């Protein structure tokens, strides 16, 4: 396949003068306003693929759970004895803004979930934990305790693995329309106060955490990190990249008296 | 039984590798897929759309000024404007070739930067847009500047000069953090012969600027952008 | 070699090789050619 | 003896004639269509009023001055009340449309000003209180009015500063989107084809906007001397392969 | 020796996959299989089969009269019954229909409902029967009704009467446990005539009433039932 | 008008069964021509027969 | 492949992909169509 061998022109048919009001940019190289040789590119643009780029694991939420006596516990949620997370990819912003280059992106997701215990106060020893991760989808019953009925999954997916180590599984897209929508101009009906932007066309399922392990004498914090890697995506629309800083999940807003985005010159327009 | 011995990296989590998981949803359906305009397939294809650039970033806080360069009547030899070609920073940061350079940790090819004027139709210009080649300074007058990539351009029916700095480079390769072994040169504009307003006219009359990048163009090693950071999670 | 059943298993997909920017770059009803005046 | 610059459009019973045009934009290049089975989900036969729907509705006039900020219209909102397409939208449960958006700002060889036309597909708006306020309904279904960029914020409103879109985006990186600029000095009007945009094949008209139209002035207006300092803008757009379906009672909107 | 590398999930235990395991009984062998009517092979079968609908739930304890419909005598123009279409919830929720949908997270498909009449051979009556799709309130009078998909019902020989609720929707799944975004619409039914009893005769007559999916229907992403827990394990 | 002039103008024919249109809005709504003043100077708008009965009467 | 020597421990079947509602849902004696009568 860069640059083809142009020389001296003297013409009648000048590439470079258009009329940028049209909307179209055209497509004019170095070859039409200066004399080149020829070279070629030897590169192919493998690492700009959208599948490439939206393809490696992030960071897409930090939770933490704890195993201790839930003797005379009445809020089990509370405690921190076991935890739900509604699935999202707006919470973190470095891989939210990535996606949302794109109005409407479509892909498989493969999760990786990686949890550390902690012993913040004199234990004698590091105790192992298994984790049990349930994937709750909209409608199923939400645990209550951390050992209700509702932990013995047997419709709902659920992987256990250890404290220390990594469980890894991938889930279909589970979008209901043909793509995700990363933005929405729209209400869940023609209510007069219902929220604006948030929907299901970007629901994903919910995930709960829980120890499986009853308590020792000491008490153990786990620390969740769920990663997330787009596989086999599809993206449509681009759209103009988040300049502010976000504030919430699921809406554009930003944030008042938030800082000027464009740096200010030190100096002229004329200035180096 | 088949006889293994597991090598060194065994149970690591590389966020990069790419390879097979087991379903969590055995047998599950997707929603078949409609057609939708605008798919895109590189961030390549993207990049050569031009946005305009805040160029006359001058002021105090974000304002729609920044976007006009303003052109005086009747001065003659002097200069518009003035720039280095550091795309991940400075006027350049923010655009969208910028924003999306910052997405990579190298770059190299030719960029097309383009002025399309705004003044009243009865009016008429003559303006030089001169590229410095990495090596010597940000000129400082046209004669110095004039002896560099350079297009006179004639303000007429036609609306837009698109001019384009051609890939000038020992290395094949330039940092998009800027960086000076591997820096990229100038770009400045000067009257070449001067703005002139037709009566009953007054005052300044802009030029809008955009930049995007030529087909030429190559990005690689992705990398996290300074662009956005955060101090809490979000919540809805 | 995919060892599971399902698509969503299977790694990531390899390169579109599509790019074609026209539809951003150039999406005029009326076709310009460089070089051609914009504006007749 | 074509220019790229004298047009012509018939759209029903209607025809706008332009003398200054500066081509005209396909929205990623494709051309409104009907909705193909192959695409198709709900069982409803569709209904097609043709002619009676797709035609030219000129929205009233706004007026540029030397400080105008721009406005924002939304599709199909800003259509709500005109003729049979409006009916047709409060009457059926799911409906689905391209449109032709025309707008038009006449001067003299001696004013310059320039204007941003562009179309924004999902234009989720930000609130202007910041954290996880909403934007009521009414706000973003302002109808033929649009929103005044200019006007003061107000509560449940969006926020309309424009350097940032109304989302957090920078104005300068709108280009990115389907547009075209109306420069006094070549161009009088910008006329842009939409295509149907959406994730699903056929929506609700009401609760959910595909697509907002805005007009922003870029470089300001100036006027010759002792003229008048201000220039109407006018925006007529055109429903284009409209198909209704799921017919019934008549929606009931808010306010 | 073999090289091997393990990667992040070894070790887990996921629920839903599914891979070969030795069999603790190495070499026994089952029990023939015989014939026996009535083999199920997907649940899509059975959601086919029409049950009857407690539809008038206004009682205070389970009984069988929350299946009968009744209906009055020489009443004009009024209503018969209403409903929202939440197939997951209220009147449709114990249902088979109901409650298989409840076995999984999105629906999409027709639906059928039908009205078998029970009054006396000799009585006669019209009815309409009205489904209003998503985005107008519950009919409020037959004539909002009757702008909507509709069957006027004569009650003959031929005893009952098969309603479809036709898939009218943007999304083309929609959520069984109720949902707004996703909600699909009202089912009503008024008096067209009215019902007339013949003499010796009096009282109110029922309809029963039956609901069972289209072989258009799509259930997927299974998940647990609201409909049952425990609290402690059972015991023999 | 002077040629350095310019102006965008609405050409509206009302079908019988309505009344002479109020404001543009209402003129809008029926046959209309949005005519630019450029280098070709003059418009034509046809007014197509809209008509139930075959013939009209000249008085 | 299976590494196994039994069946039982195979792994999961594979879609019937039977279906036939007809011994449930018209389970009649005699057979009938659509648009003609019920009872004649």
């Amino acid at each position: 396949t860069a640059s083809i061998s142009s020389g001296p022109k003297h013409t009648q048919k000048v590439p470079i003068l258009t009329a940028n009001e049209t909307g179209a940019t055209m497509p004019v190289l170095p070859s039409d306003s200066i004399e080149t040789r020829t070279t070629y590119m030897h590169f192919n643009g493998s690492e700009t693929d959208v599948e490439c780029f939206l393809g490696r694991a992030a960071c897409v939420h930090v939770t933490e759970i704890q195993n201790k006596d839930a003797t005379g516990i009445d809020n089990h949620r509370e405690a921190k004895l076991f935890n739900d997370w509604k699935i999202n990819l707006s919470s973190l912003v470095q891989l939210r803004k990535k996606l949302e280059l794109f109005t409407y992106v479509r892909f498989d997701s493969e999760y990786t979930i990686l949890a550390t215990a902690s012993q913040p106060d004199s234990a004698n020893y590091s105790s192992n934990l298994v984790v049990q991760a349930m994937y709750v989808p909209p409608g199923a019953p939400n645990p209550k305790e951390w050992d209700d009925y509702t932990w013995q999954s047997a419709s709902n997916p659920s992987v256990f693995f250890k404290v220390g180590d990594t469980s890894r599984f991938s889930v279909p897209y589970v979008g209901l329309a043909s793509a995700y929508n990363c933005f929405y101009d729209g209400y869940s009906h023609d209510d007069a106060e219902t929220q604006y932007g948030i929907t299901v066309l970007a629901h994903m399922g919910s995930m709960a955490f829980r120890i499986v392990n009853e308590h020792d004498e000491h008490k153990t914090l786990v620390k969740i990190r769920v990663y997330h890697r787009a596989k086999h995506v599809e993206a449509w629309i681009p759209r103009a990249p988040r300049a502010l800083p976000y504030t919430s999940i699921g809406r554009t807003n930003y944030p008042k008296n938030t800082e000027p985005v464009i740096k200010k010159r030190k100096g002229d327009i004329k200035s180096y | 039984g088949l006889p293994t011995t597991t090598l060194p990296g065994s149970g690591q989590f590389l966020t990069t590798d790419d390879r097979q998981s087991p379903s969590a949803l055995p047998n599950y359906e997707p929603t078949p897929r409609i057609h939708i305009p605008g798919k895109v397939h590189n961030l390549l294809e993207i990049i050569q759309v031009d946005t305009l650039i805040p160029m006359n970033n001058t002021h105090t806080k974000d304002e729609v000024n920044s976007y006009l360069i303003p052109l005086n009547a009747n001065r003659q030899n002097e200069q518009v404007f003035g720039t280095n070609l550091f795309i991940g920073d400075g006027v350049f940061k923010t655009t969208l070739l910028g924003e999306i350079v910052q997405y990579y940790t190298h770059w190299s090819g030719s960029l097309r930067f383009s002025l399309m004027y705004t003044g009243p139709a009865l009016s008429s210009a003559k303006l030089i847009l001169a590229y410095t080649p990495p090596g010597a300074r940000g000129p400082q007058d046209r004669r110095e500047a004039m002896l560099g990539t350079h297009v006179v351009w004639d303000i007429g029916l036609q609306s837009t000069i698109v001019m384009t700095i051609p890939w000038t480079s020992g290395v094949q390769f330039r940092y998009t953090d800027p960086d000076t072994y591997t820096s990229a040169g100038f770009l400045s504009c000067w009257y070449q012969t001067s703005l002139i307003l037709p009566p009953e006219t007054t005052g300044q009359v802009y030029l809008l600027s955009f930049i995007s990048a030529c087909p030429d163009f190559k990005l690689r090693l992705m990398k996290d952008t300074q662009t956005i950071s955060q101090t809490v999670a979000l919540t809805e | 070699i995919n060892y599971y059943k399902d698509a969503a298993s299977t790694s990531s997909a390899g390169q579109s090789l599509s790019m074609d920017p026209s539809k951003f770059t150039e999406p005029v009803k009326d076709l310009m050619l460089k070089g051609a005046p914009a504006l007749n | 003896g074509y220019s790229d610059r004298v047009q012509q459009i018939t759209l029903g019973n209607s025809t706008i004639t332009t003398q200054e045009a500066a081509n005209a934009v396909v929205c990623y290049a494709e051309w409104p269509e009907y909705l193909p089975d192959v695409d198709a989900s709900d069982v409803n036969k569709t209904s097609k009023p043709d002619t009676s729907v797709c035609r030219f509705y000129t929205l009233d006039s706004k007026t540029w001055t030397t400080g105008s900020k721009g406005w924002c219209w939304k599709l199909p909102d800003a259509l709500k009340d005109m003729g049979v397409f409006g009916q047709n939208m409060f009457f059926h449960s799911l409906g689905r449309s391209g449109y032709t958006v025309h707008v038009q700002c006449n001067a003299t060889k001696f004013h310059s000003g320039c204007l941003l036309v562009v179309v924004i597909p999902e234009h989720q708006l930000a609130s202007h209180e910041g954290g996880n306020v909403s934007v009521k309904y009414t706000f973003t279904h302002p109808g033929e009015r649009g929103i005044d960029l200019s006007s003061a914020n107000e509560v449940g409103g969006p926020v309309k500063d424009v350097l940032y879109n109304m989302n957090g985006t920078l104005l300068g990186n709108l280009l990115i989107f389907p547009h075209q600029f109306i420069n006094l000095r070549t161009n009088n009007t910008a006329t842009i084809v939409i295509p149907y945009i959406n994730s699903v094949p056929i929506d609700s008209m009401t609760r959910h906007n595909n697509v907002s139209l805005m007009v922003i002035p870029i470089a300001p207006l100036t006027v010759p001397t002792g003229a008048t300092p201000s220039l109407p803008i006018t925006v007529t757009i055109a429903p284009m392969c409209t198909e209704f379906s799921g017919i019934r009672s008549k929606s009931i909107v808010p306010q």
